[PDB]
DNA sequence: CGCTCTGCTCCTTCTCCCATCCTCTCGATGGCTATGAG
DNA sequence: CTCATAGAGAAGGAGCAGAGCG
RNA sequence: AUCGAGAGGA
C-alpha cells in the first residue's frame, strides 16, 4: 500500500505531526487542498454519509456490472444484502456494516436531493470538512451546529447556518 | 516520449544480451513462446528463432540526461547495432 | 593509481562523456561517434598535388577541351557535351572541391596525407567491379546528375547523429566533411568514369552499402570509458620500457622522458631538471 | 468522514506469472491487499473506486530474477474521525463497563465515565442497558457519539468517544 | 581462489556486472537484513514470527525493509556503529535528479 | 593553449617510439585532467582532493581520514556511484546495468494477439 | 515481513549519545567477562543483556535465530567524562581558530564586505578555510564591535569581552594559552593551561545554529556535542569476536579486554572522584582514559605512546582491526574467495580449436553445474541420475523444488527420481560449457576468456598453441584461473562477451591479437617459395587434412 | 621621524607511499609473588 | 613454622623587508 | 582459526 504521493521533506523522526482535533486540524494525508495520483488537485474528498451511500450503492451496483462485463429503509436494507451475496463473499465487513449504518442514519437518500444539499453548503465556502460535518450532521438549530461545531461558532452567522439548515430539513424530508 | 523518443532506431548488442539472457530464463521457467520449440531444447536456440523474428514480450526503458526515459519495444527497435 | 585516476569516465544515451557528477567531460565521443574498432589509416589524394595535378585529375569541362571527357565512354557523353548548365553542375562540387585542397593544407599543414578514417572507398571500389564483373569496354549508363546531385544526396545522407539541434548538425557536417572532400577527390566524376568506369548499376548498388557501413561504424554508449582507456594506454605503457636514455636520440643531453617525465607531468611537479625550449 | 483518494500499489510480477487474464488477477489481488485494510494513517479502507480502468503502469524488469515490476494506480475511500468530532453512531454491544459502537467499519468506546454520571449499569433492563436516569441506553438504540481519539490497534482501530453533552446523546 | 580488482576491471571493460555480481553475493557473499527504515539504521528487534519488529526509539513496527547485501557490507555498518559515526541507509531517494 | 600544448608532447614524447594508438583518446585523458580548468595532480591531494563521492576517493588512497570530513559536514550517499554501488553489491549504470528492461502495459496489450500466451 | 527494498540515499555523521542511549539495547556496566568468573554462563551487563548470539547459544536478543541469518545487537556503555574524538580534535582545534567565547559565533561578522565575501563562498569546508586565515590575525572577542557602515556605531556581541586564547600541543589534549601577554611587562603570559573539555562543551552549549550552519556542519545530522564521545557501543560477540584458539580456549577480541582495562580504569577514577583523591590523582587517572580511549580507538597515536598489548603485541586498536591496505578495505571488500574456482596448470595442443580447451576430466570429475528440469531433457537427467556422482557425464545434487539439495553420494535414488520442472540438477560439467579462463597480470581484456570445454585423459590445460599471443603466455606451470558461471543468462552473455571473434581485434590500435605462429610462419616463407612443388599423395593427406576441402581435387 | 601592523618569502619540519597473483615450514607463553589448610 | 599455588612531496613555520597613522 | 618472519615461484 501507499498512499504518499506527496515528497518528504524530514524522514529523520521530527515532531510526528500536530494534533488530529476536528477544528480543521487535518494532516498532511488528510491535507484539505492537495494532489492525487493523477497529478490532479484532488481536494480532501469529506465524503458526507447520505452521499456516501450514492456511491457505495454505485458501487455495489458497478462491481456488479463489471461482473457482467466478464423504498422503505428495511427495503433497502434487503436490497444490501442481496447486493452483498452479488458483490463479496463475507469479505470487506467494514462496508457491510457502514453500508447498513448509512442506511439507517440517511437523511438524504435520494441525489438529487443530495444534489441540493451540496450545493446550499459549497454556495458559502466551507471547507470540505466544515461542508462534510454539515452534510452528515442532522441538526435542530444553530446553536447546536455551533456547539457541535465551533468553526462555524466563530465563523459562520446563525441567519446563514439556519437558512440552509431549514431548507436542509425541507430537503431531508424529500430524502 | 512518444515520437519525441530521439535515440536510434537500433538496438544495441547489450540490450540483445539482455534480452536473450531474459528470454532464456523465461524459457528455462515454462514461460509461453511467440515461436513453438521445434524441436530444438536449447532455450538460446529457441531464444534466437523469435529473436530473430522480433517476437520478444519486451521494451526497453532508455534515458535522458535529466534522468527521464524512453519507451522502445523491441519491435520498434531495429535489430542491427 | 591510473586506474583510479581514469576511473569515473563514461558515455551517456546521448554519446556524450561525463564523469558521475554529470560532469560533461566531453560533449562528443572521440569527435566523431565512430567506433575505432571500424577505423584505419589511409592515404587522401588531395593533401599533396600540384596545381596542374589537382586540376588535372579533378576537373571536367563541357566547353573546354582539355578536361573533356570521352563521349563514347558515357553513353551519353557526346549528348551532355556543350551544355554549360550541366558544366556548372559539375563545378559546384568543383569548386568546392578545390576550396577543400585550400582547406586541407591548413587541416594538416604537416603534409600527411595517410590518416586514421572510418571510410575506404578503394575497398569499396574493389568490391563492386567483383560484384558486377564490370564490362570496361562498355559505354556507362550514369547521368551527369546521377553523380553530382546523387553525391550532394549522399553527402546529405550521413546521418550520425539523432536530434534536431542546428549545431549538432553543423558538427556532423564537419566530421563527415573529410568524406565529402573524399568523394569529390577520391571519386570525382572523371575518375568515376575513366578510373572506374562506374556502372550505374554498381554506383546504386555502392550508395546502398556506404550506409550500411556508415551505420555499423557507429560508437555504443552506456560505456565506461575510463577503464577502456585506461587499458588502452596503461597496457602498451608496460611495455614501454626505458626512460632517458638507450633507445637513441637527437638531444646529446639526456632528457626527462619516460616515467621520470610522466611522474612529473601526473603530479604536476613543476620542477624541470632538464628545461627546454625550442624556438623557431 | 470518509475520504476518497487516488492511491498505488505496486505489485510485483513474477515467473508464475505467463498466461492471458492481467488486469483481471490484479483486480482480485489489489482489493485482496486493499479491502478492509485498517491502519491509523488512513483507518478503514471502506471501497476501492473504479474496479476498472486500472493503471498497472508495467511490468518492469527486475533482471536479478524473473520478477518484474508493476506500480498499479486506484481510488479508494476511507473513515477517518478526529479528536471531538460529533458522530451519530449506534450501538453494537454493552456491559458494565461501558458500549461498544458501530461508525461506519470502526468501533467506538463509549465507556461509563463518557456517558454520565447518573447513568449507571441496570442488568434488570434488558437488552442490558444503563438505566438509573432518563439516558436509557439499550444495545439496540443507536448513539450520537463525540470521537474524541483513535485508540489505534494494530490489525484494527478502536476510536474512543463520549457522550455527555447537551447535543451528544442515544439516538 | 582470490578475487582481484583486476578482474573487477574486466568485468568493467566488458559492462558484466551481472557475472560480477554472481561471484561477488551469489557465489560467496549476502546475507538477509532487516533494516528500520524509519531511521536508516538497522533498529530492529527480531519479531520473526510476529511481524512486530519494533525500532527501539521509534516505536516503529513498520518501516522496516528486507535487503539482500553483502555480510561483509552489514560488518561495514557494524563497523560504523562502533566507530560512531551515522549512515542512515535509507532506501528513499528525496534527491529529484 | 597548453592544454592542447601539453597533449602535443604527450603524443610526442610519452608516446613517442611505441605504437599508434587513438590519439584522440590520449588527448582526451589530457582533456579529463583539466576539464576545471585547471590540472589534477594524481595524488591524494589532487585527484583525491575532489568534490566526489568519498567512497570512491577511499578506494583511491585514504580511509576514515576522509570519513572524519564526511561526518563532520554530515555527507550523504546518494547511490548513483559506479563502483560505490558495486561495493555496495549493487549493480552500476554502466554495460548491462546502464538501462531498465520493462514490459510496459502498452505492450502488454500488444501482447495479447491469437498469441494471448504472449501476455503475462 | 520487511519490504525488499534497494538503500538510496544514506546520510552520514555522528551518532547523538542521546539516541544513542535511547536505542542501546543494554547499558554495560561490568569490567569483567565470559562465565562471570566460573559460573558457566556470560555477564549480567556485559555479553549477554540481550546481545548477539554465540555459539550454541540462542539469545540474539533473546530472540534466537541461532547463528545463521543472525545479527546481533550492541549495548552502550554511557562515558562518566567526555572524551575529545581526536579525528575531530584536529577539526575543532582549527574551528577554534575562528571560534569566539560566550557569543554562540565567531570572531568575524558581516561588518566588512570583504568578510561577507569570505562568507559568500557556498562550499563551507573553503569558506571557513578563508575565515581561518583572516580571523587569525586580531583574534579578540570585543564586546562591541564597530559597524562597516559607520564604524562609530558599534554592534554588541563579543559575549566574552576579550581576547582570546590560542592553542597548542600537549599529548591527549591541547594547552590554552589565552593570549593577553599585554603591553605592560608582558602582563599575563597567555594564560596557559590544558583546555577543559567542559570548557569546550560550554561553547557547544552556547553555538547557535544559524552560525553553525554557517560554518557547514550539521545541526541535524553532525552537531558539535557529538564530537564528544560520552557514551561508546558495545558489539554483539559475532563483530567483536569471542574466538577460541586451540581446543576451546580463548583468544577473544582484545579490545574487549582493553576496554575492560578502560573501564577498569575508569572504576579506579570512579574511586578518585567519589571517595576522594588528590587533583593530581584524579588528574591522571582521566589523562590515562583520554589516552587508552585514543589508542583504543586508533593504536596510532603520536608514535611514543603506542602501547603494546599485554603479550608484547601492539595493540590492535578498532581501526587497527579496520584497516586497509590489505586489512578489510582489500582483504576482502576488494577481493573474495570464488567456490566456483580452479588453479590449473596448462599446457599446449595443436589439435585444439581456439575456444576448444582440453579440460581434465578430473576437474570434470570434481566440478558441477546446477541444470533445471524441462520435459524435453528429463529423460537424459534421468540418466545423468543413473549415472550418478560417479561418471564424469554424470550429476552430484538436485535441488528438489522444496529448496533440498539431494546427495545422491548417498541416496539410493539413482534408480528412482520424481522429476518436476524446475528441479536443479546439479551436474558434472560438459563439454561446451563457457567456462571462464584467465592469466593474471593483465592491464587489458585480453588474458580474460570464455571457452567451450572438451574433456580430457592425462590432465592439464589443452590449448591452441596461438592462445599464449593475447595472454603473453607461455606454459609454463601457469595454473590457469578459473571461474565457472553459476547463471544461464551469463552463459549467454559469455559468448556475447569474450568470445574470440569479440576479443580477437582491439580498437586500442584496431590490431588482431595474434599472428602466425613463428615456426609455421618460416615454414610459410619456404612454402611460397617459387620451388615449392607437392606430389599427389602428399596432397591426398593434405586435402582430407583440409576441413574445408570441398570434395574437389 | 620612528614604530606598529602587515606583507610575502625564505628555510625548517613533519610525513608520506614503495607490483600482481600464487606456493611452503617453524612458532606459538614467560619470569615473578601473595593467601589459607593440617 | 613450612611450603604450595595462580626521494619527494606538501605543510608548517620563522624571519626578513616594507607602508601608514599618531 | 589466528597473525609474524623467511624461502621460493611467474
Ligand atoms: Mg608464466
Ligand atoms: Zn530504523
Ligand atoms: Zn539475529
Ligand atoms: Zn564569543
Amino acid at each position: 500500500s501507499t498512499s504518499t504521493f506527496q515528497t518528504r521533506r524530514r524522514r529523520l523522526k521530527k515532531v510526528e505531526e500536530e494534533e488530529n482535533a476536528a477544528t480543521l486540524q487535518l494532516g498532511q494525508e488528510f491535507q484539505l487542498k492537495q494532489i492525487n495520483h493523477q497529478g490532479e488537485e484532488e481536494e480532501l474528498i469529506a465524503l458526507n454519509l447520505s452521499e456516501a451511500r450514492l456511491v457505495i450503492k454505485e458501487a455495489l451496483v458497478e462491481r456488479r456490472r463489471a461482473f457482467k462485463r466478464s423504498e422503505t429503509r428495511e427495503k433497502e436494507l434487503e436490497s444490501i444484502d442481496v447486493l452483498l451475496e452479488q458483490t463479496t463473499g463475507g469479505n470487506n465487513k467494514d462496508l457491510k456494516n457502514t453500508m447498513q449504518y448509512l442506511t439507517n442514519f440517511s437523511r438524504f437518500r435520494d441525489q438529487e436531493t443530495v444534489g441540493a444539499v451540496i450545493q446550499l453548503l459549497k454556495s458559502t465556502g466551507l471547507h470540505p470538512f466544515e461542508v462534510a460535518q454539515l452534510g452528515s450532521l442532522a441538526c435542530d438549530t444553530a446553536d447546536e451546529a455551533k456547539t457541535l461545531i465551533p468553526s462555524l461558532n466563530n465563523k459562520i452567522s446563525d441567519d446563514e447556518l439556519e437558512r440552509i439548515l431549514k431548507e436542509l430539513s425541507n430537503l431531508e424530508t424529500l430524502y | 516520449p512518444k515520437d519525441q523518443r530521439a535515440t536510434t532506431p537500433y538496438m544495441t548488442k547489450y540490450e540483445r544480451a539482455r534480452i536473450l539472457g531474459t528470454r532464456a530464463l523465461q524459457i528455462s521457467m515454462n514461460a509461453p513462446v511467440f515461436v513453438d520449440l521445434e524441436g530444438e531444447t536449447d532455450p538460446l536456440r529457441i531464444a534466437m528463432k523469435e529473436l530473430a523474428e522480433k517476437k520478444i514480450p519486451l521494451v526497453i526503458r532508455r534515458y535522458l540526461p535529466d534522468g527521464s526515459f524512453e519507451d522502445w519495444s523491441v519491435e520498434e527497435l531495429i535489430v542491427d547495432l | 593509481r591510473l586506474v583510479k585516476a581514469l576511473e569515473d569516465i563514461m558515455v551517456h544515451y546521448d554519446n556524450t562523456t561525463r564523469n558521475s557528477l554529470g560532469n560533461v567531460i566531453q560533449f562528443i565521443y572521440g569527435e566523431d561517434g565512430m567506433d575505432a574498432a571500424h577505423i584505419e589509416k589511409q592515404s587522401l589524394d588531395t593533401i599533396g598535388g600540384s596545381d596542374a595535378a589537382f586540376e588535372k585529375r579533378y576537373r571536367v569541362d563541357l566547353l573546354n577541351t582539355d578536361h573533356t571527357l570521352d563521349p563514347s565512354l558515357l553513353e551519353s557523353g557526346s549528348e551532355i557535351l556543350g551544355d554549360l548548365k550541366l558544366q556548372v553542375l559539375l563545378d559546384e562540387e568543383y569548386k568546392q572541391l578545390v576550396k577543400d585542397r585550400k582547406f586541407l593544407r591548413e587541416v594538416f599543414v604537416d603534409g600527411e596525407a595517410n590518416w586514421p578514417l572510418p571510410v575506404n572507398i578503394r575497398r569499396i571500389i574493389q568490391n563492386a567491379q567483383q560484384t558486377f564483373h564490370i564490362d570496361h569496354t562498355k559505354p556507362s549508363d550514369l547521368t551527369i546528375k546521377d553523380i553530382v546531385l546523387g553525391v550532394k544526396d549522399l553527402q546529405e545522407n550521413l546521418l550520425v547523429l539523432r536530434g534536431k539541434n542546428e549545431i549538432i548538425q553543423n558538427a556532423q557536417r564537419d566530421a563527415v566533411t573529410l568524406f565529402c572532400c573524399l568523394l569529390r577527390s577520391r571519386l570525382a566524376t572523371r575518375r568515376v568514369l575513366q578510373e572506374y568506369r562506374l556502372t550505374k548499376q554498381a554506383f546504386d548498388w555502392v550508395l546502398s552499402n556506404i550506409e550500411a557501413q556508415f551505420l555499423r561504424s557507429v560508437v555504443h554508449p552506456g560505456e565506461m570509458v575510463g577503464v577502456l582507456a585506461a587499458q588502452s594506454i596503461g597496457e602498451p605503457a608496460t611495455q614501454m620500457t626505458l626512460n632517458t636514455f638507450h633507445f637513441a636520440g637527437v638531444a646529446s643531453k639526456k632528457v626527462t622522458s619516460g616515467v621520470p617525465r610522466l611522474k612529473e607531468i601526473l603530479n604536476v611537479a613543476k620542477n624541470m631538471k632538464t628545461p627546454s625550449l625550442t624556438v623557431y | 468522514m470518509f475520504f476518497i483518494k487516488d492511491l498505488s500499489l505496486n505489485i510485483t510480477l513474477h515467473p508464475s506469472f505467463f498466461g492471458p487474464r492481467m488486469k483481471q488477477y490484479l483486480k482480485t489481488k489489489l482489493l485482496e491487499e486493499v479491502e478492509g485494510s485498517c491502519t491509523g494513517k488512513f483507518g478503514y479502507i471502506l471501497c476501492v473506486l473504479d474496479y476498472d480502468n486500472i493503471d498497472i503502469q508495467r511490468g518492469r524488469i527486475l533482471p536479478t530474477d524473473g520478477s518484474a515490476e508493476f506500480n498499479v494506480k486506484y481510488r479508494a475511500v476511507v473513515f477517518k474521525p478526529f479528536k471531538g468530532e460529533v458522530v451519530d453512531g449506534t450501538v453494537v454491544s454493552c456491559s458494565q463497563h461501558g458500549f461498544e459502537v458501530q461508525v461506519g467499519p470502526m468501533k467506538v468506546f463509549v465507556t461509563k465515565h463518557l456517558m454520565p454520571q447518573d447513568l449507571t449499569f441496570n442488568a434488570g433492563s434488558n437488552p442490558p442497558s444503563y438505566q438509573s436516569s432518563e439516558d436509557v441506553i439499550t444495545i439496540k438504540s443507536r448513539i450520537r457519539v463525540k470521537i474524541e481519539g483513535c485508540i489505534s490497534q494494530v490489525s484494527s482501530i478502536h476510536a474512543i468517544g463520549s457522550i455527555k453533552e447537551d447535543y451528544l446523546g442515544a439516538i | 581462489l582470490r578475487f582481484g580488482e583486476m578482474e573487477r576491471d574486466c568485468m568493467i571493460a566488458h559492462g558484466a556486472a551481472s557475472f560480477l555480481k554472481e561471484r561477488l553475493m551469489e557465489a560467496s557473499d549476502a546475507f538477509r537484513v532487516h533494516i528500520c527504515g524509519i531511521c536508516g539504521l538497522m533498529t530492529v528487534i527480531a519479531k520473526l514470527n510476529h511481524n512486530q519488529f519494533e525500532c527501539k526509539g521509534c516505536d516503529n513496527k513498520i518501516d522496516i525493509y528486507q535487503i539482500h547485501i553483502p555480510y561483509a557490507a552489514k560488518l561495514l555498518f557494524q563497523e560504523l556503529m562502533a566507530m560512531n559515526i551515522t549512515p542512515r541507509l535509507y532506501t528513499d531517494r528525496s534527491r529529484d535528479f | 593553449a597548453g592544454r592542447a600544448a601539453l597533449y602535443k608532447e604527450v603524443y610526442n614524447v610519452i608516446a613517442s617510439d611505441g605504437s599508434y594508438v587513438n590519439y584522440r583518446h590520449m588527448a582526451l585523458l589530457v582533456d579529463v585532467m583539466t576539464t576545471q580548468g585547471g590540472l589534477t595532480s594524481v595524488t591524494r591531494h589532487g585527484f583525491n582532493r575532489s568534490n566526489t563521492g568519498a567512497l570512491m576517493r577511499c578506494s583511491f588512497e585514504e580511509t576514515v581520514e576522509i570519513l572524519f570530513e564526511a561526518g563532520a559536514s554530515a555527507e550523504l550517499d546518494d547511490c548513483r556511484g559506479v563502483s560505490e554501488n558495486v561495493i555496495l553489491g549493487q549493480m552500476a549504470p554502466i554495460g548491462t546495468g546502464a538501462f531498465d528492461v520493462m514490459i510496459d502495459e502498452e505492450s502488454l496489450v500488444k501482447y495479447m494477439p491469437e498469441q494471448k500466451i504472449t501476455e503475462i | 515481513s520487511a519490504p525488499l527494498r534497494t538503500v538510496k540515499e544514506v546520510q552520514f555523521g555522528l551518532f547523538s549519545p542521546e539516541e544513542v542511549r535511547a536505542i542501546s539495547v543494554a547499558k554495560i556496566r561490568f569490567p569483567e567477562t565470559m562465565d562471570e568468573t566460573q559460573t558457566r554462563a556470560k555477564i549480567g551487563g556485559l555479553n549477554d543483556p540481550r546481545l548477539g548470539s554465540i555459539d550454541r547459544n540462542l539469545k540474539c536478543q533473546t530472540c534466537q535465530e541461532g547463528m545463521n541469518e543472525c545479527p546481533g545487537h550492541f549495548g552502550h556503555i554511557d562515558l562518566a567524562k567526555p572524551v575529545f574524538h581526536v579525528g575531530f580534535i584536529a577539526k575543532i582545534k582549527k574551528v577554534c581558530e575562528c571560534v569566539c567565547m560566550h557569543c554562540g559565533k565567531l570572531l568575524l561578522d558581516e561588518h566588512n564586505e570583504l568578510m561577507r565575501q569570505a562568507l559568500a563562498i557556498k562550499d563551507s569546508k573553503k569558506r571557513f578555510a578563508a575565515i581561518w586565515t583572516l580571523c587569525k590575525t586580531k583574534m579578540v572577542c570585543e564586546t562591541d564591535v564597530p559597524s562597516e557602515d559607520d564604524p562609530t556605531q558599534l554592534v554588541s556581541r563579543g559575549g566574552c569581552g576579550n581576547t582570546q586564547p590560542t592553542i597548542r600541543k600537549d599529548g591527549l589534549k591541547l594547552v590554552g594559552s589565552w593570549k593577553k601577554d599585554r603591553a605592560t611587562g608582558d602582563a599575563d603570559e597567555p594564560e596557559l593551561r590544558v583546555l577543559s573539555t567542559e570548557e569546550i562543551l560550554n561553547i557547544f552549549k552556547h553555538i547557535s545554529v544559524k552560525d553553525f550552519t554557517s560554518l557547514g556542519f550539521n545541526e541535524v545530522f553532525s552537531r558539535p556535542e557529538w564530537m564528544i564521545l560520552t557514551c561508546l557501543p558495545v558489539p554483539p560477540p559475532p563483530v567483536r569476536p569471542s574466538i577460541s584458539f586451540n581446543e576451546s580456549q580463548r583468544g577473544e577480541d582484545d579490545l574487549t579486554f582493553k576496554l575492560a582495562d578502560i573501564l577498569k580504569a575508569n572504576i579506579s577514577l570512579e574511586t578518585l572522584e567519589h571517595n576522594g583523591a588528590p587533583h593530581h590523582a584524579i588528574e591522571e587517572a582521566e589523562s590515562l582514559l583520554q589516552f587508552h580511549v585514543a589508542t583504543y580507538m586508533d593504536n596510532d597515536i603520536a608514535g611514543q605512546p603506542q602501547a603494546l598489548q599485554k603479550s608484547g603485541r601492539p595493540v590492535k586498536s578498532i581501526r587497527a582491526r579496520l584497516k586497509g591496505k590489505e586489512g578489510r578495505i582489500r582483504g576482502n571488500l576488494m577481493g573474495k574467495r570464488v567456490d566456483f574456482s580452479a588453479r590449473t596448470v596448462i599446457s599446449g595442443d595443436p589439435n585444439l580449436e581456439l575456444d576448444q580447451v582440453g579440460v581434465p576430466k578430473s576437474i570434470a570429475k570434481t566440478l558441477t553445474y546446477p541444470e533445471v528440469v524441462t520435459p524435453y531433457n528429463i529423460d537424459r537427467l534421468t540418466q545423468l541420475v543413473r549415472n550418478g556422482p560417479n561418471e564424469h557425464p554424470g550429476a552430484k545434487y538436485v535441488i528438489r523444488d522444496s529448496g533440498d539439495r539431494i546427495d545422491l553420494r548417498y541416496s539410493k535414488r539413482a534408480g528412482d527420481i520424481q522429476l518436476q520442472y524446475g528441479w536443479k540438477v546439479e551436474r558434472h560439467i560438459m563439454d561446451n560449457d563457457p567456462v571462464l579462463f584467465n592469466r593474471q597480470p593483465s592491464l587489458h581484456k585480453m588474458s580474460m576468456m570464455a571457452h567451450r570445454v572438451k574433456v580430457i585423459p592425462y590432465s592439464t590445460f589443452r590449448l591452441n598453441l596461438s592462445v599464449t599471443s593475447p595472454y603473453n603466455a607461455d606454459f609454463d606451470g601457469d595454473e590457469m584461473n578459473l571461474h565457472v558461471p553459476q547463471s544461464e543468462e551469463t552463459r549467454a552473455e559469455l559468448s556475447q562477451l569474450c568470445a574470440v571473434p569479440l576479443q580477437i581485434v582491439s580498437p586500442q590500435s584496431n590490431k588482431p591479437c595474434m599472428g602466425i605462429v613463428q615456426d609455421t610462419l618460416c615454414g610459410i616463407r619456404k612454402l611460397t617459395l617459387r620451388d615449392t612443388f607437392i606430389e599427389l599423395d602428399q596432397v591426398l593427406n593434405m586435402l582430407y587434412w583440409v576441413p574445408d576441402w570441398d570434395g574437389v581435387i
